[PDB]
């Protein structure tokens, strides 16, 4: 299952 | 034994040819078992091995929000990287980011990553302590400088130590048919002359799985490294792998040469040799 | 800031002349990630040729896997054609059953 946290920008 | 489950993500900017190509893959060890391509008719996370098709699917809407989620940050980083490299917006560029979690044969963390690639060299990258980063240059110091600000790390390595373990775990389990099997090596040594003087004693290494594998020679007893020719590891297509290495061996010296295999579907490590 | 692809060219299963089987070609260490490979049948394009999805080694450089079924002869010569940006002109592998 995949890393579900609202996506951080670079 | 110890396993691992990982992400990986490619996204290729095309100026001139629409948006970036956004690709992804999921493995547990060297099984492929899910993949989303923003360029296919209608992108989906799609399943790539039988123990994940049971996933409900609220599973499946799940893994593709975050997926597409993820080709859109994607998208903007590319442009502000342009922005953090004073770079044209002619060129074709490449960010690339690998995450995921090794477990021990208990189940428990061994340790986790998340680490970064912008064209193809190292760009920031979560240290094991899953609390810092390593910054390969003043551009990518940048986004560390927004990602502490943000407290990423904190966020990354609950999911490490949390739903990646977990999840794996479950994994495993689901498919220990084939997760929790090693096929060893079938192993033979072949012959090609290559003169009056020389011929070629290739080891040959077939249908085994996991990918990690030792194929050397020796003679007399001494390891032959610089003068073995050692392809890399290849995929059969079927699951497996196959390797070979090989050595020039003057004419009637067959038999001081012996070929040494080890992988983690052999008990104990194999010698052969070539048998006429 | 660029890497040129190995190249391999061979059989999933020991190749018997008469029996089906799978021809594979194995490009990898390449960036950037554009390649462009095609599988040969005495010198022309085999045509439904599948391909793996893209993905990349520890050291970020890509990996893909071409492959079509094939039924071997002793005759019919196989190959791989290979294009990258590091290839000043297409590279062509041969299939060699020893290999």
């Amino acid at each position: 299952r995949r890393f579900s946290r609202s996506p951080i920008r670079r | 034994g110890s396993h691992s489950m990982r992400y990986f993500h490619t996204s290729v900017s095309r100026p001139g040819r629409g948006e970036p190509r956004f690709i992804t893959v999921g493995y547990v060890d060297d099984t492929l078992f899910v993949r989303f391509d923003s360029d296919a008719a209608s992108p989906r996370e799609e399943p790539r091995a039988p123990w994940i098709e049971q996933e409900g699917p609220e599973y499946w809407d799940r893994e593709t929000q975050i997926c597409k989620a993820k080709a859109q940050t994607d998208r903007e980083d590319l442009r502000t990287l342009l922005r953090y490299y004073n770079q044209s917006e002619a060129g074709s560029h490449t960010l690339q980011n690998m995450y995921g979690c090794d477990v021990g044969p208990d189940g428990r963390l061994l340790r986790g990553y998340h680490q970064d690639a912008y064209d193809g060299k190292d760009y920031i990258a979560l240290n094991e302590d899953l609390s810092s980063w390593t910054a390969a240059d003043t551009a990518a110091q940048i986004t560390q400088r927004k990602w502490e600000a943000a407290r990423v790390a904190e966020q990354l390595r609950a999911y490490l130590e949390g739903e990646c373990v977990e999840w794996l775990r479950r994994y495993l389990e689901n498919g220990k048919e084939t997760l929790q099997r090693a096929d060893p090596p079938k192993t033979h040594v072949t012959h090609h002359p290559i003169s009056d003087h020389e011929a070629t004693l290739r080891c040959w290494a077939l249908g085994f799985y996991p990918a990690e594998i030792t194929l050397t020679w020796q003679r007399d007893g001494e390891d032959q490294t610089q003068d073995t020719e050692l392809v890399e590891t290849r995929p059969a297509g079927d699951r497996t792998f196959q390797k070979w290495a090989a050595v020039v061996v003057p004419s009637g010296e067959e038999q001081r040469y012996t070929c040494h295999v080890q992988h983690e579907g052999l008990p104990k490590p194999l010698t052969l040799r070539w048998e006429p | 800031i660029q890497r040129t692809p190995k190249i391999q060219v061979y059989s999933r299963h020991p190749a018997e002349n008469g029996k089906s089987n799978f021809l594979n070609c194995y490009v990898s260490g390449f960036h950037p990630s554009d390649i462009e490979v095609d599988l040969l049948k005495n010198g022309e394009r085999i045509e439904k040729v599948e391909h793996s999805d893209l993905s990349f080694s520890k050291d970020w450089s890509f990996y893909l896997l071409y492959y079509t079924e094939f039924t071997p002869t002793e005759k019919d010569e196989y190959a791989c054609r290979v294009n990258h940006v590091t290839l000043s002109q297409p590279k062509i592998v041969k299939w060699d059953r020893d290999m």
